[PDB]
RNA sequence: UUUGUCACCCUGCU
RNA sequence: AGUAGAAACAAGGGUGUUUUUUAU
């Protein structure tokens, strides 16, 4: 089961390693773009533009503004002969249906279409602060390193499970219900039936992402409410800060862009005999020795643009910094306190001003040695089964997020003999939102 | 004013009346037909309303 | 008259213009035994009476 | 579920 | 559920705004 599984993995791997190698071949590009991070990204995106139906469906509707229908294309940059030059094609879509094909025998690869577009997501979430969102639901901040899936798309009947923070599915439902406010259709209307399996769903499974024997009977009667409200809304927001401190069973795993299973296929490796681990060393090695570009503007330290690479391309989910900085041989510095503007470019400004860099993409790595880490000693903002998760709030061991995923330990230590003791220095903050 | 809770609407019945469709819409649906108009159930008498 | 489904929650309203054609499956058998007999009368939504 | 993030009015015999 | 009894109520109408964007 496991192995076939496994086995799986590596064959998708090995399928979007030779769909970038065929794009790239395609497009005329070369060996750097094999390793340009901008233009994998914009071959990512035009393919996930690509396989979705509501997206066919609006697009035939009226397309209006932007590219010609059916086909697309991505800001696509190249070096003239002194700076680089970023145009713009409509690709046709035929091609791109043809060239997923080939790279993956035939067989349609949604598995690793949601593999790659998750490492997309997680790497914008390194670079974006979604304050205002908060409490633009009104769900009021909530300082947490969860919510990775919050930007991703609809399907990932599993990884959603797998990434989608606790926070990420409460302000979902918080909206969702919202709307079931704001909207009366929503169960006054035959749709009913889609709706409550959503929300059932949905209840289900965030439930069982945390781990309070208390709340869970709690989001058992939020569920078995119908015609949801105010007071679910209360409900919810409040046993999130419980979850706040208490642990989602979501665990945040680790991302691989087709860039970078490009030249994996491109320089010679058998993906489908081996698939490679998303919670284990493989991708790590693989990243370790693979070359990478990314266009940097001025006044934008290369130790601290290949800073937030990492993370995202590490599934940190803003992570503590107390072993991120350790897990790789440099330290982590602080967001705010890195000189960067994120990894996308915009169209609105200068362009010759473009200096391309080679990021560094490697690393030097309760009866157990590890040892689980909680800051919250916040009882008063706590307090800003209710004597239940009141105790339980009082005295106890909580946790912002915990990466018992990704064994990194020593990597030379290829499947972990020697726990190194962890040293973390308490000097520097633990979370990366601070 | 009282707080909206689950137990107070539904004894006080909020968000239970049918939605308003046209007949162009749901005029291939099953079980659709005419509103009840039946004679009310039959009673007989007790005790208690002389004793009142 | 109005009409109900009570496995689907829906509510409609069908005018009196629609008494000389609509399919007679939807009515009890007083409404239908009404109908079957006004029905050599309808003209244009009103119904001869002299 | 949805291409959404949130708002806004009106009416109580028409 | 309940009102209610030969058919209904458990509210009914319009107005919005929309090709990936770096942060608090």
């Amino acid at each position: 089961n496991a192995t076939e599984i496994r086995a799986s993995v590596g064959k998708m791997i090995n399928g979007i390693g030779r769909f970038y190698i065929q794009m790239c071949t395609e497009l005329k590009l070369s060996d750097y773009e094999g390793r340009l991070i901008q233009n994998s990204l914009t071959i990512e995106r035009m393919v996930l533009s690509a396989f979705d139906e509501r997206r066919n469906r609006y697009l035939e509707e009226h397309p209006s503004a932007g590219k010609d229908p059916k086909k697309t294309g991505g800001p696509i940059y190249k070096r003239v002969d002194g700076k680089w030059m970023r145009e713009l094609v409509l690709y046709d879509k035929e091609e791109i249906r043809r060239i997923w094909r080939q790279a993956n025998n035939g067989d349609d690869a949604t598995a690793g279409l949601t593999h790659m577009m998750i490492w997309h997501s997680n790497l914008n979430d390194t670079t974006y602060q979604r304050t205002r969102a908060l409490v633009r639901t009104g769900m009021d901040p909530r300082m947490c390193s969860l919510m990775q899936g919050s930007t991703l798309p609809r399907r990932s009947g599993a990884a959603g499970a797998a990434v989608k923070g606790v926070g990420t599915m409460v302000m979902e439902l918080i909206r969702m219900i919202k709307r079931g406010i704001n909207d009366r259709n929503f169960w006054r209307g035959e749709n009913g039936r889609k709706t409550r399996s959503a929300y059932e769903r949905m209840c289900n499974i965030l439930k069982g992402k945390f781990q309070t024997a208390a709340q869970r009977a709690m989001m058992d009667q939020v569920r078995e409410s119908r015609n949801p409200g105010n007071a679910e809304i209360e409900d919810l927001i409040f046993s999130a800060r419980s979850a706040l401190i208490l642990r989602g069973s979501v665990a945040h795993k680790s991302c691989l862009p087709a860039c970078v299973y490009g030249p994996a296929v491109a320089s010679g490796y058998d993906f489908e005999k081996e698939g490679y681990s998303l919670v284990g060393i493989d991708p790590f090695k693989l990243l370790q020795n693979s070359q990478v570009y990314s266009l940097i503007r001025p006044n934008e330290n290369p130790a601290h643009k290949s800073q937030l690479v990492w993370m995202a391309c590490h599934s940190a989910a803003f992570e503590d910094l107390r072993l991120l900085s350790f897990i790789r041989g440099t330290k982590v510095s602080p967001r705010g306190k890195l000189s960067t503007r994120g990894v996308q470019i915009a169209s609105n400004e200068n362009m010759d001003t473009m200096e391309s860099s080679t990021l560094e993409l490697r690393s030097r790595y309760q009866p157990a040695f590890s040892v689980q880490r909680n800051l919250p000693f916040d009882k008063s903002t706590i307090m800003a089964m209710r004597a239940e998760i009141i105790r339980m709030m009082e005295g106890a061991k909580p946790e912002e997020v915990s990466f018992r995923g990704r064994g990194v330990f020593e990597l030379s230590d290829e499947k972990a003999t020697n726990p190194v003791v962890p040293s973390f220095d308490m000097s520097n903050e633990g979370s990366y939102f601070f | 004013n009282m707080k909206k809770t689950s137990q107070l609407k539904w004894a006080l019945g909020e968000n239970m009346a049918p939605e308003k469709v046209d007949f162009d819409n749901c005029r291939d649906i099953s079980d659709l037909k005419q509103y009840d108009s039946d004679e009310p159930e039959l009673r007989s008498l007790s005790s208690w309303i002389q004793n009142e | 008259y109005m009409f109900e489904s009570k496995r689907m929650k829906l509510r409609t309203q069908i005018p009196a213009e629609m008494l000389a054609s609509i399919d007679l499956k939807y009515f009890n058998e007083s409404t239908r035994k009404k109908i079957e007999k006004i029905r050599p009368l309808l003209i244009d939504g009103t119904a001869s009476l002299s």
